């Protein structure tokens, strides 16, 4: 499952 | 049916500052809240929480968004010239819209 960072 | 809260955060700092993992054509097909970059925007908003889904941003459904483009969705509403706020519709559970 992917994660990212939205800053 | 499910259970949401529809979060507003305001532009409080430069940053919007949420960690989201999943999206579209995986088991967590929405985004969900995984960690808050302490001092940003959703930290001082105080009421987004680690574990949050999120069903909408500013009344847009983002079922059917893949991980990259629900990224680019929610930079666009933070970094918009339109409003100074951003309305999250987010669930703690996993049922969707």
């Amino acid at each position: 499952v992917p994660v990212s960072w939205v800053y | 049916e499910p259970t949401s809260t529809l979060v507003r955060v305001r532009k409080s700092a430069a940053t919007l500052g949420i960690a989201i993992e999943g999206g579209a054509n995986t088991r967590q097909p929405l985004p969900r809240i995984v960690t808050i970059q302490r001092g940003g925007s959703a930290h001082n908003c105080g009421q987004l929480k680690v574990g949050h889904v999120i069903l909408e941003v500013n009344g847009q459904t983002l079922r059917g968004k893949e991980h990259k483009e629900a990224a680019r969705i929610i930079a666009e509403a933070f970094k918009t010239k339109e409003r100074d706020y951003i309305d999250f519709l987010v669930t703690e559970f996993n049922v969707m819209l």
